[PDB]
RNA sequence: ACGGCCUCUAGGAAUGAAGGAGGGUAGUUCGGGGGAGAACGUACUGGGGCGUCAGAGGUGAAAUUCUUAGACCGCACCAAGACGAACUACAGCGAAGGCAUUCUUCAAGGAUACCUUCCUCAAUCAAGAACCAAAGUGUGGAGAUCGAAGAUGAUUAGAAACCAUUGUAGUCCACACUGCAAACGAUGACACCCAUGAAUUGGGGAUAACUUAGUAUCUUUACGGGAAUAUCCUCAGCACGCACGCGAAAGCUUUGAGGUUACAGUCUCAGGGGGGAGUACG
RNA sequence: CACCAUGUUCAA
């Protein structure tokens, strides 16, 4: 009924472009338009500190001077999976607008 | 860029010069000495072709073989007609 | 306190900023220079926005090339901007 | 053998010396899939879908 | 003035074998007694002599090509290949 | 939801059956002449 | 070009300066300046490549300013006049050129879509043209 | 040089300069293309006239990546360049003379020996 | 520059070039714009080759399913059809629909630059024309993946749904149709005025109402007198937080939904309580 | 992320 945010919930001012190709949802695989998808770029550690540490304490390679390898993952969801694992979530009217420009 | 310039010598041609059409009169002015520039459309046949190479050659009159048939040669000398031989006897302003 | 702009009369640092076009009266950006050729060694009159070929009337060299704004002069080349009137 | 390999192909011998046995009736081609020199032997795609 | 506002050529049928097989023939009927350019001397004088064969009114040249058109789409694609291939070589 | 009160069923629906129905009239018409 | 035919908004032009006397260090005669735009008319070249070159190379900022006549001006009374109007002329050749490659290009439709647009502004312009008799009556582009 | 075939999959990234207040490093096409014809043209001319042998111990020790990444920084202001990925897609006819001159004195395996 | 015989001699008298339109030239500018061709990239699936042996798959839990006739898994390959990840942005291009690997090509297109040309050629539009995502239709191809219909297994009081295993038409291409989208900014086109801060894309320029009031950094033997940054100015583009004013409010705000009862810049489309109904008839 | 269907008519 009522416009509730001004860019309609996606990156897509109204003369920039018409279609946006839309990807599949990181979790269930719904098609979203990619500018109107969650984004998260995760940087995960392989092990936990407590499994690394015991293979690093096995691995000659790995250890003080060397790191273990990390994944690397660009995660889009649709909007209900993002709300769903938590990875946003609904906010008052008046902080609706902040927006962060890097990870904290 | 191979048909652009040489199209606008021949409008220039065309427009100011002394020119002929068809391989009987262009013969004719090779035969004469009066030809200065011959251009042979690319679908001209291979023994016609050889023959105005060949009288070209004995007059040493230069040779422009052109990028198109004698469809296009006949357009861009602004006929309504195919032309497989044009013969320039006198060049006008065109510099070519 | 601080003078107080007049649009009949702008200072000279508003005008100077503005589009040629925008000028209270319009007027162009370009003018003319004599160029010295580095090979023919003649003066030439250049516009300074030249998009065609420009030569030296002698050695029949380029004295610039053309660009998206202001034509760039041959190196070697010496030019003196000519009075606009 | 002296053709390469991708080329659209007609009137092809089965045997070498037949004068011309396959891709005969009208609109119809072979195509050259590889070839094999350790064996001698060409491969190709006969037009209703088979592979000799 | 038209004569007929659809059936064209096919009209020499009346009203048999169907809409479909009519539509489906004419435009072939049209492409094989067509006038086709001649790559040689530029005319377009090709004409169709029998299924397969063409001659040319202008410089008398006969081409086997195309059941009812001078060239097919497929033999476009295989002489734009041949010259590939050649110059590759 | 996306929308306010639709007063009845779901309008794309209620369109696809007046569609159906339409088809029939004009079956029955069809059959008729 | 830039609002007719495609929403464009750009302001790019030339800016005519306010004093219109040729400046003091130009010594060339006007009569000299006639016979170098028919002489590179002559040459084939058109009155906006003429002025250009006389812009670029010899100092020449307006022929009107210099000699009190337009370019066209000096062709026309000259006999040097093209048979099309330049605008219309480069119209058609860029409508033939664009056809030549639709002819080969059959699911280009873009340029197909700028095809309409081209041919419709050249009838525009004809249309114009014939008005103020610059164009023969019954002159029609053919597609 | 030994008739080997090779695809070398190349990537570099652009990175902004020490005072650059941009909130974007982004590159203009025509100098992408220009890397590209760079990048290409020296690995082919450094590659196309030495051996197998010669051409891994290039990629191996960065030889070539650092003439790379030297040459083209003046295209274009580089964080990094390296290659990411090379492949033998062609080998020439079995040679075991060239195979015994690329391994040189080869040492001795004990699996066979008694233990 | 000076002087001199002969020949030719309608030829300079026209408002101005719109911060209106159209053309021209240039950087051989700019771009996921369009068309053509050749290649590349992993992945899904399948196939053998080379190994292994008892499970694998799937779910909330299971079953349909696959499997000692060797499944799943592992390595390197081969085939075929799609697709172009990360980079990917309140970024770019396009009239809209739409558009993302590289190289080679074919016509375009906007913006910027200009003391080039031209001279009202314009704005908006019944009729008419062309284009138009997906699905759908016709004829040939193609058919890996996904998958309307259908099948089987679960869940359930029922479940011919949601979930699982599949699977036809399709999904892809050529040509020809169709012209039904929340085809949305739910906001018609052209033009004028309009306050502030930080950015961004493209091209240029510079380093008693005052007469003119800086500045660098990095790379640098050939698409290289180069490339990118820094400060300032500028035109054009997508926008952000931000003063009037407006609005029933939500909100809009040089990007109006402002400049409107202090109501008139121009043109055009649609609406007149809710249903019946975008139905019936033609 | 197994399975949660329904609530007679006016009027406080
Ligand atoms: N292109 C040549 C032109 O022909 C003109 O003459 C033509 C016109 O008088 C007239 O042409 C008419 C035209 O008036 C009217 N506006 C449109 C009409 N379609 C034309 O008719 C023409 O074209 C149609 C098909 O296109 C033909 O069927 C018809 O036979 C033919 N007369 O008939 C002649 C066609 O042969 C004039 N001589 C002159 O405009 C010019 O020379
Ligand atoms: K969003
Ligand atoms: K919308
Ligand atoms: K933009
Ligand atoms: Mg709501
Ligand atoms: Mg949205
Ligand atoms: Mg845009
Ligand atoms: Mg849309
Ligand atoms: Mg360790
Ligand atoms: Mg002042
Ligand atoms: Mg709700
Ligand atoms: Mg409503
Ligand atoms: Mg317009
Ligand atoms: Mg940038
Ligand atoms: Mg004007
Ligand atoms: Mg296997
Ligand atoms: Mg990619
Ligand atoms: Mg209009
Ligand atoms: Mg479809
Ligand atoms: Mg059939
Ligand atoms: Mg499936
Ligand atoms: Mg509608
Ligand atoms: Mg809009
Ligand atoms: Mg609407
Ligand atoms: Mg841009
Ligand atoms: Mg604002
Ligand atoms: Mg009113
Ligand atoms: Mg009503
Ligand atoms: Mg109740
Ligand atoms: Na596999
Ligand atoms: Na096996
Ligand atoms: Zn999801
Ligand atoms: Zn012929």
């Amino acid at each position: 009924m009522t416009t509730k945010r001004r860019n309609h919930g996606r990156s897509k001012p109204a003369h920039s472009r018409g279609r946006v190709k839309p990807i599949h949802c990181f979790n269930c695989g719904r098609l979203t338009p990619k500018d109107k998808a969650v984004g998260r770029f995760v940087v995960r550690r392989m092990l936990d500190a407590a499994s690394a540490r015991d293979v690093a304490e096995a691995s000659p390679v790995y250890g003080a001077n060397f790191p273990m390898p990390r994944l690397y993952m660009k995660q889009r969801f649709c909007i209900a999976c993002a709300i769903h694992s938590r990875t946003v979530r609904a906010r008052p009217v008046g902080n609706r607008k902040i927006r962060y420009t890097k990870k904290v | 860029s191979k048909v652009d310039t040489i199209n606008a010598k021949l409008q220039l041609v065309m427009k100011s010069g002394k020119y002929v059409l068809g391989t009987q009169q262009a013969l004719t002015t090779l035969r004469q000495g009066r030809s200065k520039l011959v251009v042979i459309a690319n679908n001209c046949p291979p023994i016609r072709r050889a023959e105005v190479e060949y009288y070209c050659t004995l007059s040493k009159t230069p040779i422009h073989h052109y990028s198109g048939n004698n469809l296009d040669l006949g357009t861009a000398c602004g006929k309504h007609f195919r032309t497989c031989v044009l013969s320039v006897t006198n060049v006008g302003d065109s510099d070519i | 306190g601080f003078f107080d702009a007049d649009l009949s009369y702008p200072t000279v640092r508003t005008e100077r900023m503005k589009h040629k076009r925008r000028r209270l009266v319009q007027g162009p950006n370009s003018y003319f220079m004599d160029v010295s050729c580095p090979r023919c060694r003649q003066v030439t009159v250049v516009y300074s926005h030249a998009t065609t070929s420009v030569e030296c009337k002698g050695c029949s060299k380029k004295l610039c090339r053309p660009t998206g704004g202001k034509a760039l002069l041959v190196e070697g080349c010496g030019y003196r901007r000519k009075p606009d009137h | 053998g002296q053709i390469t390999e991708g080329c659209i192909v007609c009137n092809v011998e089965a045997k070498p010396g037949d004068r011309g046995t396959l891709a005969r009736a009208s609109g119809d081609y072979c195509i050259i899939i590889s070839h094999n020199h350790e064996t001698g032997r060409t491969r190709l795609k006969l037009p209703s879908g088979q592979k000799k | 003035a038209k004569r007929t506002v659809k059936m064209g050529v096919m009209g020499r049928y009346g009203t048999r074998y169907g809409a479909n097989p009519r539509k489906r023939a004419k435009k072939l009927e049209v492409s094989q007694h067509a006038k086709h350019f001649c790559s040689f001397c530029g005319k377009f004088a090709f004409r169709r002599k029998a299924v397969g064969i063409w001659r040319c009114d202008g410089c008398s040249k006969t081409v086997a090509g195309g059941a009812y058109t001078l060239s097919t789409p497929n033999n476009s694609t295989v002489r734009s290949t041949v010259r590939r291939l050649r110059e590759l070589a | 939801g996306t929308v306010s009160r639709p007063r009845g069923m779901r309008p794309k629906w209620h369109k696809k059956r007046i569609k159906r129905l339409k088809l029939r009239r004009r079956r029955m018409r069809q059959r008729s002449k | 070009m830039v609002r007719m035919h495609g929403n464009g908004r750009g302001k790019a032009s030339s800016a005519l300066p306010y004093r219109r006397t040729p400046p003091a260090w130009l010594k060339i005669a006007s009569r000299n300046v006639v016979k170098m735009v028919c002489k590179s008319s002559r040459k084939g070249m058109m009155p906006s490549q003429i002025g250009m070159e006389l812009r670029d190379s010899m100092g020449i900022a307006q022929v009107k300013n210099v000699t009190g006549r337009k370019i066209l001006r000096i062709l026309k009374h000259n006999g040097l006049a093209p048979e099309i109007p330049e605008d219309l002329y480069f119209l058609v050749k860029r409508a033939t050129q664009m056809r030549k490659h639709l002819e080969r290009h059959t699911t280009d439709r873009d340029t197909k879509y700028r095809l309409i647009l081209v041919e419709s502004r050249i009838h525009r312009l004809a249309r114009y043209y014939k008005r103020v008799k610059q164009l023969p009556p019954t002159w029609k582009y053919e597609s | 040089a030994d008739g080997y075939t090779m695809r070398l999959f190349v990537v570099a990234f652009t990175k902004p300069q020490a005072n650059q207040q941009s909130r974007n490093c982004y590159a203009k096409q025509r100098l992408v293309k220009w890397l590209r014809m760079r990048i290409t043209k020296m690995i082919k001319r450094r590659l196309s006239k030495v051996q197998i042998k010669e051409a891994v111990s290039l990629l191996t020790r960065n030889v070539l990546s650092d003439a790379l990444v030297r040459r083209c920084n003046p295209i274009l202001p580089l964080r990094e360049l390296r290659i990411r990925k090379v492949r033998v897609v062609r080998t020439p006819k079995f040679d075991a003379q060239a195979l015994l001159s690329a391994h040189g004195t080869i040492p001795a395996s004990v699996e066979a020996d008694q233990r």
